[PDB]
């Protein structure tokens, strides 16, 4: 039988929620840039040897829709927490959803990954170290990724999926 | 105030003419930036371009006639201006206000509100308002989505200033 995961991918504008999001479902990468309002796609996959149905809620960077971005962590099981490495305003940012999404669901143990993309490019401003020390207060996986090379895109989903998995049990 | 018009275009096919009032008399800046970008007097503006989201119940967007795709655009001051005053407010269909990407970032979208938009008070530029054609905004979204895409390709024609 098979399992189907809720997975929500949050973030800054522009720090590639979309490109990962697009790389897992149609295994692709173009550089021009398409503004989300919001996209849900479906996806089966493989994890751990056990069928998985994934949901993704494509959300976009805008904050200022309380209402609808709400309900979005109501429902969602799992978070994905994208920042990008050459935008230190968006790894600031990240502390904002980790608070959001324990006020809406009401505790401080809710399945989230830490995601630092765009690590192919060349102009870091956040180390690696800083994003792991972070990820470890929280207790939380920390995974760098490009969506332009596919490094650590799967990776980053699955463990999302793990997250929940075990949460739930 | 000056009147600009939008002859809408459904895959190169006539829908119909939009007429603006444009608010000189209280958002100067802002509405010489339209008036000027819909004559094309600067040699670049909106003819050619697209409304790239429609959203049925909120509104129609457009005004990107430098990528084409919904990210960029300018002004005739140059890539953005800043938010001219928040005098006039989205209080229901037919209001023409600055697209932007946050504060003080106006170039060259737009939206035409096709029901109040209150939360955007304070935060886009309302600058003018449909004066004849608010049917043609209407039947503009057939070819909208909840997220926007348009499902045929929605053009300004052919635009110009009246009167
Ligand atoms: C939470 C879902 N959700 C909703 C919403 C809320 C409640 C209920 N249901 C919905 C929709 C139907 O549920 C899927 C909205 C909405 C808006 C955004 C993102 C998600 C949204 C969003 C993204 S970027 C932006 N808003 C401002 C945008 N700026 C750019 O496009 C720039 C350009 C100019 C360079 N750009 C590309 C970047 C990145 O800044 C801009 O100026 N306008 C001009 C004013 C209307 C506005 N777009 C827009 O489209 O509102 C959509 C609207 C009104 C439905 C609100
Ligand atoms: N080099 C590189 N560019 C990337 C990467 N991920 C995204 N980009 C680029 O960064 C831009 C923004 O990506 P996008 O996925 O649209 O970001 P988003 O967070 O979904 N933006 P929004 O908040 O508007 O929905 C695009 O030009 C895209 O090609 C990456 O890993 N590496
Ligand atoms: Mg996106």
């Amino acid at each position: 039988s098979m399992t189907e995961y809720k997975l929500v991918v949050v973030g800054a504008v522009g720090v590639g929620k979309s490109a990962l999001t697009i790389q897992l479902i149609q295994n692709h990468f173009v550089d021009e840039y398409d503004p989300t309002i919001e996209d849900s796609y479906r996806k089966q996959v493989v994890i751990d040897g056990e069928t998985c149905l994934l949901d993704i809620l494509d959300t976009a960077g805008q904050e200022e829709y309380s209402a609808m971005r709400d309900q979005y962590m109501r429902t969602g099981e799992g978070f994905l927490c994208v920042f990008a490495i050459n935008n230190t305003k968006s790894f600031e940012d990240i502390h904002h959803y980790r608070e959001q999404i324990k006020r809406v669901k009401d505790s401080e143990d809710v399945p989230m990954v830490l995601v630092g993309n765009k690590c192919d490019l060349p102009s870091r401003t956040v180390d690696t170290k800083q994003a792991q020390d972070l990820a470890r207060s929280y207790g939380i996986p920390f995974i760098e990724t490009s969506a332009k090379t596919r490094q650590g895109v799967d990776d980053a989903f699955y463990t999302l999926v793990r997250e929940i998995r075990k949460h739930k049990e | 105030n000056p009147t600009v018009f939008f002859d809408i275009a459904v895959d190169g096919e006539p829908l119909g003419r939009v007429s603006f009032e444009l608010f000189a008399d209280k958002v100067p800046k802002t509405a010489e930036n339209f008036r000027a970008l819909s004559t094309g007097e600067k040699g670049f503006g909106y003819k050619g371009s697209c409304f790239h989201r429609i959203i049925p119940g909120f509104m129609c967007q457009g005004g990107d006639f430098t990528r084409h795709n919904g990210t960029g655009g300018k002004s005739i001051y140059g890539e953005k201006f800043e938010d001219e005053n928040f005098i006039l407010k989205h209080t229901g269909p037919g209001i023409l206000s600055m697209a932007n990407a946050g504060p003080n970032t106006n170039g060259s979208q737009f939206f035409i509100c096709t029901a109040k938009t209150e939360w955007l008070d304070g935060k886009h530029v309302v600058f003018g308002k449909v004066k004849e054609g608010m049917n043609i905004v209407e039947a503009m979204e057939r070819f909208g989505s909840r997220n926007g895409k348009t499902s045929k390709k929605i053009t300004i024609a052919d635009c110009g200033q009246l009167e």
